[PDB]
Parts: structure tokens; C-alpha cells; sequence
């Protein structure tokens, strides 16, 4: 149960320790070849792009760590599935940037794109492992108690297809306003 | 292997959207968003604030539909990101910042568009990359050609992109907003002149769709008319939502000649032939046979039956009797953009050209400027 | 938990109060008030000064009946109060002023009609809250539909309501007075054609009971008239009050036909199936379908045995032949209205549409026209 | 700041799945639609 | 205004009571200038209440639909239709044109037709395209006394010409080409 998103954790560990040697790597290369001027120095702290790629790698590092501590709340009992989901979706879209990040700014076939790539790869892949790993794992997996429930009154069960039907236009206004807060803070995130 | 690519050819009338490595698009929705007109009543419905797509297609009667795109540019963009969110989330149902997103634009449009387009496709959805790409290059692309005079006639927008061994001769390029949506206005007009009487937005997407259905391009304007004057033969009918059954005779012919005549609508430009003949004689000399000889038609105002031959006679009356003159009109032509854009997705070297968001963040929103055609 | 509603239907001709949440109104009973038009002669009885209700209909003999309702608007202020006062306190035996009311009206009413209900439920009956609803809409609502033109005909008002997925179409709303009533004084006027002579407001309650027992519409008209002629299958008798047999022919389906041809009662007017032929074609044509295929009926006046069969011919004569007719009469549609009320009245959602006197302390009677349709 | 970003993204799953069992019950009603309603209403 | 006389209290069906309200929107309709200001002023005094004498003697008192019913010229909605107000569709038909016309167009804005003798109407037609129009351009609606019959009056102008005498379709003409003729010899 614990044990097993555990050893799935150290697996995102090792792969996310190769993803900063790979990255390290690679900006080694950058800077070699004269691709990108690279500067030594933490603009805005990490930021995202500071000093370059490694910057990324860290924060795609940190983001892991934060589904790691998703994944122990869960197992625990402190966290829903859908934050496990989340988590992943927000390291699987670090990791995309910094995958096509370096490819554009490398050489064609650059070993270092190689082992960019194959170490992300392998980090999506060990990142379903464990968020797979953990929602089997959550006894709140699959749950449903609305499978027949019937109304003898004729006015009532129409009244209660309108209740349903409205629930659906209200979730969907929900659909509408938590999407629009995503979007708003999405922009205000850095505003360029 | 790697993160497949999305390919979202944004029409003026319709937005096609898949996925890089398919040969035809996912979701082929119209570009419309649909506000309610009228008072809502009942309780448990006629609640939602507004419709997009498919949806707003299926509910015309109690709608305004309005289209976020006209004429290629893009003017209302609280619309367009209502499209975009319904082409993301809900047709191809995937998160945009886990694939780099392919967009297409029509050639000369006004700079804050593709620069808005990238900060809304980088800030609001946060893909890892995107690319504007030139409708014509994609077209180019899909009929596995490197030289041809690519003429692409959308809903809103009709251009030709002369291209020779890979390289696009800008100077040459030419753009018309003569396109689909203004020949369903002047089918509309002209059906005011049977009596059928079509005023509201959703009569106009019924006109669109008589259009799609029954019209044609004359091989000769001036024998069909008589033709049609003379005999019946031409009458076709039409059943309309509510069952009423409209019969139409030279209006089948009257509004494609639109494209050869743009004088039917006031318009003082050529027709599509002489701007196709034009953009080829602004090449350099030593090209113009082999233009001549690859002429490619993309885009669905491209699809009426019989334009084809209509185009290959008009351009050979108009070039020299020595070129050899060949329309290639394959019959999937419809979604030639964003076949294209799917092959442009696919190729390892495209994936070098990807404005990631890193560029983005230090160089902000010009820089669609440096690195698009 | 919650207090239950009120669901009050104060129709032209019937009242049908009852408690939301309830398939079936507790209290129907005839809106008239009846005072005495003879002398009292005896100290122990005859004393009352006016009767409502059921005791009047008990004691037509000495009274004068006279409905405070005409046309769906109320005239006598004084006389609908006491039949409030009654329906309340006697029929329904509640305090009015723990339950929020549910009140409905016929729609294109007078302004004026809806600011005294209001006021007189706030400063009369003092309730807690109180909302007018549109007749056709509760209807509607009964019949678990969001789509369909209601053709709601009660004893005073016929109105055609066309809805769109919870959209109603105000300009597409038709109103005729024509209606049970009129169909009653007309019976009374054909009725002297046979020597038989009512003319006293009781002999007008006698009429209606055999309008309500032997009348039925007709298929074709004409048809029926020749039959009527020339056989004698369709002279029903019926039993007056005092024992006397009145025979009766042709009147049984010449009565419900004005229904159909209002100039029989000199009513420049179409009959119902034009006005809701009319309706429909008013409204968008992308709709005109559904809304065919959703024909619902509701009121008193529309339990003639065969007004269905009738009403479907007449449309499919109307409408195009492609399209089907469906007319929805189900067998408990004169009390639809107040069904579909009470339905309106147990939404959780409909809580909030409530017109508490709060706001009408603070907005006065004119709040009635922000808040209800 | 991605923690803002997550957290919006922990809403939208959680009612997302608000929504999917939304649409079950609606469904789960619709089955039963004909038991309370009359043979002409189907 | 039918649909809103019945608001009142007032019912009119048959076809002789639309002459009568026909006759009332011709004696007592008007357009304000500023419509939410004309409603408030209309609810809070009552001083836009006028009353007419019906055919058969009663006295009607109608307020805000003596301005609610020529709005609908500019607000069609509240009739249901989807179009435009006059002064949009003016100034859509200005924005047709070529853009070296506009200025001679917008300076030259003609009414005519019985539907635009309501009083106040020209101004509610400039200070509605002056709002649509660019703020240099100056807009002069031209709405002569006579326009109720202008259309007539340019009839008996056009065929008092004596080069129009040439335009007339001859009956010569129309034996051999048949009612066709109609259409290559008028606009
Ligand atoms: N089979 C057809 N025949 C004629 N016109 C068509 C046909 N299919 C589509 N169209 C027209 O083409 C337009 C769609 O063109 P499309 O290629 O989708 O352009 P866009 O790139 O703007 O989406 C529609 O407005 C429609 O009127
Ligand atoms: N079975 C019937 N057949 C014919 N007419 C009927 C029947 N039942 C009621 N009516 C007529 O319908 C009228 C009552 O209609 P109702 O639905 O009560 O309308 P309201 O909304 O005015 O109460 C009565 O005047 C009566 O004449
Ligand atoms: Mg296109
Ligand atoms: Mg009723």
C-alpha cells in the first residue's frame, strides 16, 4: 500500500536525479557550442529559466517532490485521487517544456538531446506508474451510490428529473467559472 | 515515443483539430458562439450562458451565433478562447500543456493577431510550444509537392501563395476576402429574389448549408444562364428545417460565379483566375511553367463540383497555348491545411523550429516576429 | 422540513388550490358568489348574506351567481378576496400567512391585475412570499417536457404559449377569449332552438353540466351535420333538476365547434388550430419541428371526447406534409396547470424566485413586473 | 506560485467529477422516466 | 402597440380595432431622445399621459407606449426580430460603401415614408449615428415637412422629364419580349 507508491517514489527519484545530471549535461553542451549565452547568476531566484535549462530541471524537481507528497497524502488519506492526477499532469507539462525547450536550442542529433529525452520519457512513464500505483491503492478509487432511485408521486418524480437537470446546469456553470479562475491565474503566474 | 503535437487549423467558418500522425482531423466543429435571444421561463433549463460549436449548431432557433473570426483576423477574443477551451477540453478532450499546439493563419494578416494568438496559446493555456504556420505552406506540404501556386479559399478568407523548391516569394503573394461567407450573403440576396426570405443568423447557416448542398461552378456562365432561362432542367428543390420545400434554378451557378465575377458583390477585384494568373506573372520568369503546371486548390469554398475545369479554362485562356496547365484538385482538399499541418508536425526537423516558452518568457510576444513566415 | 407551498389556480371558472408536493388539488370547486335575490320571510334560516363556493352551487335556486373572473381578469376585487377567504380558511383550513402562495395568471393581462394580487396577498393575507407564474409554463411543466406549444384553454382565456428548451417566445404568444364560457352561452343560445329556455344565471350552471356531459367534437364537421340530418343516433338525453328530459342533436357537436370557427359567435377571430398554426410559424424555423411534435394541451375546455383527433387533422392540413403532428392530451390535463404548479413549487432551485415582502416593502407592487415572466 | 496553479487544478478535477456523477444521476433518472410517466407522455 | 395597449387594460382584435390603433399611434406616438431617461420620467410623473377618444366614446390614457411602441425602430428585439436598429442598419449601409463616399453619405441622410413623421424622430436618428460615426464627421438628417410623400412627389418629378419619356416600357416592347422585358429595362 504505502510500501508500494514508495518504492514507485524512489523510482521518480532516481529518474528525476537523471533528468539533473542529463540537464546539466546538456547546458554544458549549450554553453560549449556557444548555442546560448549562459550567465551564472539566479534571476528572480529560480525562477524558471535562470542560469538556464538547470533551472528547469529544478523546478521540474520540485514539482515531482510535490506529487510525491500528493502521493503520501493520499495513502494516508489526506489527499484525493484527482490532486494524484493533477500533480502528475503539472510535472508531466514541466517536464514536456523542458524536453522541447532543449530540442530547439540543440544540436540535431546531440546525445545530450538523447539522454534529455529518454529521461523524460522515463519520468512520465514511472509518473503514471505511481499515480496508478496510488489510486489502486486509495480505497476511494471507484464509489457510486446513484444507481436506481425512483419517486411513486407523478409530480414528484418529475420534480425530481428537474432537480438532476439542474444539478447538470450547475455543475456546468461550475465548469465555466473554475476554468475561467484556472485561466486567470494561469496569466497572472508571471504576466511576462 | 515522443509527445504527439496538436495540429488546430482555426478557420474563419470552421475549426479542424487533431492530433500530428492522423490523416484527417478529430474534431471538425463550426466556429460559433452562440448567445440565447430570448427570456428563459422554465426553471430547470435555459440556464447556460453560451453555446459553442456543434451544440450552438443544434440550438439555432434560440440563438444569436456570432463568429470570432472574420476575414482571417480575429476580433473577438473572449470568443475565440471560448473555442479554443471547447476544441481542448471537450472535443479532443486533452491538456494543451503536455503537447506543443500547431496554429495556422491566412498570409498578410495584421502582426497583433499572431502575437495575441501566441499570448493567449502560451499565457491562458501554457503549452510547451507553439508554431503559426502559413495555410498555404501546409497545403503545399499535404499534396506531397515542394513547387506550386497554392490558391486556399476558406470561409472568410481566399489567398494565393506562389512557392518554388521550398522558397515562398512573398512579393507575389496575393490575398482576397471574397471567400465562402460572403458568397452565402450574396446567396441570401439572391434567394430574396425568389421570395424565401432569410434574415436571421440561423437562417444564414441554413442558406450555408443550401450552398454546400446544391451549388455548382458553370464550365460557361453565359450558356448555363440561357440554359437555365430556356429549359427547367437546372430546378432543383430543397426541404427546409420546418418542411417547406424551395426550389432554386440559376442561383445554383449565379452564386459560385461570385469567385470569377467579385464585381457581383461590388467588389472592384479580379477573380480568383486573373489573381492566380497575376501572382504567377509577379514571379520571375524562369518559374512560371512549373507553377503553371502545379496549380493546387485547397480549402472548401474550393469544392464546389466543376471549379476545377472552370479554373483550367480560364487560366489557359489567360497563359501562353504552349504552358501545360494542371489543376490539382485532390477530393480531400477540404482538410489539405491540416493534413499539412499534421506532416509539419511530424517531421524530426520541424521540431527545431517550436517557439518554445522559454523564448516567450525572455523575449515576450514579438517573437512570433523572428522565428514564423 | 421546509413549509410546504401553496399552489392556488384561480381560473376563469374553477378554483384549484392545493399543497406543493401533492399529484392531485385538494379543493376544486367553482369561483362564483352568490347572494339572495328573494326575500327572507323565516328568522332560523336565510340569513347569510353571500355564499362562495360549492354552497353557492348548492343553492342556485335563490341567488344570484356571478364570477368575479371574467376573461382571466379579475373584476370584482371584493368577491375574488372572499373567494381567497374561502379557499383558505375553509377549503384548505391553513393560515396563509406560513406558507409562500403560488398564484398563476393567463399571460397578456392587464398590469394592473398583478399589482392587486400582489397587494392583496401581502396586505390582506399578509403570506410570506407569493410569485405569479404563466399558465402555459406550469403546464408544461406537468407534462415533463422543456419544448412544445401549450394551447391552455380554460373557462375564460385560450392562450398558445410556444417554448424552446426553457425559452419561451414572447412575441409569438397568442391570446383568444374565446373559451368555455362563451361555449356555454352559446350552448344556452342553440339550446332555445329546441323550446328549451335558460336564461337565469342558474340555468347558466345547468347548461354548463350538459356542455360537460354530452358535448364532444366532431371530426368533420360537415360529415356529422348530414348524419345528425338524416339519422337519429345523436340525440342524447339528458335530466333536468326538476325531472324534466331535454333531447338534444345536433347541439352536442355544434356547441364545441365554435372552438374551431369562432364567427359562430361572431368572433372575427381564427379557431384554435390557426392560432396555434400561426404561433408556430412566428416562431424561428429551425424550431417549428419540435415544436409540431410537442402539441400539448391542458385546461377544462380541452376534454372534449375527440378535440385531439380533431386538432391533428387540422394541423397536418396546415403544416407541411413532411413533418408529424403530435398533439399531448393526457387524461388529467384539467388539472395540468396546477400540477405542473406544484411541481414549480417543490424545485429546491425555485426557492429563490420567491417575491418575499421584503422586497415588495421596499419596491412596493410594482415588483411583481421585475420578478415574474 | 504553483501552488495557486495546482490548487485551480485540484477544483476543476474535484468538480469535474462533481459533473461525471451528474450525469450518471440525470441518466439514472431518465431509465425510470417511463415508470411515472403516462402511456401518451411515454 | 396593440400587444401593449392590451398591458393597460385596452383590447383590440379585430381589424377595424388596428385602424383605431393605427389612428392612435398617428396622434399620440412620439420618439424620445433618450429612452431610459423618457421611462423614468414616464414612471415617476405623469405628465407623458395623454388620452384619445375611442369610436364608441371611451377615453383611453396610454403613458410610455406613446414612446415604447416608435422604439421598436431602434430596438427591434422587443418584437423578436434579430436585426438592427434603423440607425445600425444606416450606418451599415454607409460602411458598405466605398470609403471616399462616406463623408457626402453621412451629411446627406434622407427620410421619407409616413413611419419617420414621428415627432422627435430626426433627432433620435442624428444623435444615434453621431454615437456610430467617427466624432469629426458632421451628419445633417434631412427630414422635410412633406416627407410622408416624397416618394410620390420624385414619381411625378421622374415623369415629368423629358428624358425619362426614353425609360418608358412600351407595350410594343412588352408583346414580343413578354413581363421579362421588366427586368432589362428598370433598376
Ligand atoms: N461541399 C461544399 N461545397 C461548397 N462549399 C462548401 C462545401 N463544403 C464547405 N463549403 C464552404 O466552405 C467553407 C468552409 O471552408 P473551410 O475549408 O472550412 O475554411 P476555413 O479554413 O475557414 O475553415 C464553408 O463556409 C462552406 O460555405
Ligand atoms: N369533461 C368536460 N367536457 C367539456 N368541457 C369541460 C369538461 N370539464 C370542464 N369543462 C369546461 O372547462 C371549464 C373549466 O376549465 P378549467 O380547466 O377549470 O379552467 P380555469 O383555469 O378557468 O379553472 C368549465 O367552464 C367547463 O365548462
Ligand atoms: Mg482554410
Ligand atoms: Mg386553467
Amino acid at each position: 500500500f504505502e510500501e508500494q507508491i514508495l518504492e514507485a517514489a524512489k523510482s521518480i527519484a532516481a529518474a528525476t536525479s537523471a533528468l539533473v545530471k542529463a540537464a546539466s549535461a546538456a547546458q554544458r553542451e549549450l554553453v560549449a557550442q556557444g548555442k546560448v549565452g549562459a550567465i551564472p547568476a539566479n534571476a528572480l531566484d529560480d525562477g524558471q529559466w535562470s542560469q538556464g535549462l538547470i533551472s528547469a530541471a529544478r523546478m521540474v524537481a520540485a514539482a515531482t517532490n510535490n506529487l510525491c507528497e500528493a502521493a503520501n497524502a493520499a495513502v494516508q488519506g489526506h489527499a484525493s485521487q484527482e490532486k494524484l492526477i493533477s500533480s502528475a499532469k503539472q510535472v508531466a507539462a514541466s517536464t514536456a517544456q523542458l524536453l522541447v525547450a532543449c530540442k530547439v536550442k540543440a544540436d540535431q542529433d546531440s546525445e545530450a538531446m538523447k539522454r534529455l529525452q529518454a529521461a523524460g520519457n522515463a519520468v512520465k512513464r514511472a509518473s503514471d506508474n505511481l499515480v496508478k500505483a496510488a489510486q489502486k491503492a486509495a480505497a476511494f478509487e471507484d464509489q457510486e451510490n446513484e444507481t436506481v432511485v425512483v419517486k411513486e408521486k407523478m409530480v414528484g418524480g418529475i420534480a425530481q428529473i428537474i432537480a438532476a437537470q439542474e444539478e447538470m446546469l450547475r455543475k456546468e456553470r461550475e465548469l465555466e467559472e473554475a476554468r475561467k479562475k484556472l485561466a486567470q491565474i494561469r496569466q497572472q503566474q508571471y504576466k511576462f | 515515443d515522443e509527445t504527439t503535437a496538436l495540429v488546430c487549423d482555426n478557420g474563419s467558418g470552421l475549426v479542424k483539430a487533431g492530433f500530428a500522425g492522423d490523416d484527417a482531423p478529430r474534431a471538425v466543429f463550426p466556429s460559433i458562439v452562440g448567445r440565447p435571444r430570448h427570456q428563459g421561463v422554465m426553471v430547470g433549463m435555459g440556464q447556460k450562458d453560451s453555446y459553442v460549436g456543434d451544440e450552438a449548431q443544434s440550438k439555432r432557433g434560440i440563438l444569436t451565433l456570432k463568429y470570432p473570426i472574420e476575414h482571417g483576423i480575429i476580433t473577438n477574443w473572449d470568443d475565440m478562447e471560448k473555442i479554443w477551451h471547447h476544441t481542448f477540453y471537450n472535443e479532443l478532450r486533452v491538456a494543451p500543456e503536455e503537447h506543443p499546439t500547431l496554429l495556422t493563419e491566412a498570409p498578410l494578416n495584421p502582426k497583433a493577431n499572431r502575437e495575441k494568438m501566441t499570448q493567449i496559446m502560451f499565457e491562458t493555456f501554457n503549452v510547451p510550444a507553439m508554431y503559426v504556420a502559413i495555410q498555404a505552406v501546409l497545403s503545399l506540404y499535404a499534396s506531397g509537392r515542394t513547387t506550386g501556386i497554392v490558391l486556399d479559399s476558406g470561409d472568410g478568407v481566399t489567398h494565393n501563395v506562389p512557392i518554388y523548391e521550398g522558397y515562398a516569394l512573398p512579393h507575389a503573394i496575393m490575398r482576397l476576402d471574397l471567400a465562402g461567407r460572403d458568397l452565402t450573403d450574396y446567396l441570401m440576396k439572391i434567394l430574396t429574389e425568389r421570395g424565401y426570405s432569410f434574415v436571421t443568423t440561423a437562417e444564414r447557416e441554413i442558406v450555408r448549408d443550401i450552398k454546400e448542398k446544391l451549388c455548382y461552378v458553370a464550365l460557361d456562365f453565359e450558356n448555363e444562364m440561357a440554359t437555365a432561362a430556356s429549359s427547367s432542367s437546372l430546378e432543383k428543390s430543397y426541404e427546409l428545417p420546418d418542411g417547406q420545400v424551395i426550389t432554386i434554378g440559376n442561383e445554383r451557378f449565379r452564386c459560385p460565379e461570385t469567385l470569377f465575377q467579385p464585381s457581383f458583390i461590388g467588389m472592384e477585384s479580379a477573380g480568383i483566375h486573373e489573381t492566380t494568373y497575376n501572382s504567377i506573372m509577379k514571379c520571375d520568369i524562369d518559374i512560371r511553367k512549373d507553377l503553371y503546371a502545379n496549380n493546387v486548390m485547397s480549402g472548401g469554398t474550393t469544392m464546389y463540383p466543376g471549379i476545377a475545369d472552370r479554373m483550367q479554362k480560364e487560366i489557359t485562356a489567360l497563359a501562353p497555348s504552349t504552358m501545360k496547365i494542371k489543376i490539382i484538385a485532390p477530393p480531400e482538399r477540404k482538410y489539405s491545411v491540416w493534413i499539412g499541418g499534421s506532416i509539419l508536425a511530424s517531421l524530426s526537423t520541424f521540431q527545431q523550429m517550436w517557439i518554445t516558452k522559454q523564448e516567450y518568457d525572455e523575449a515576450g510576444p514579438s517573437i512570433v516576429h523572428r522565428k514564423c513566415f
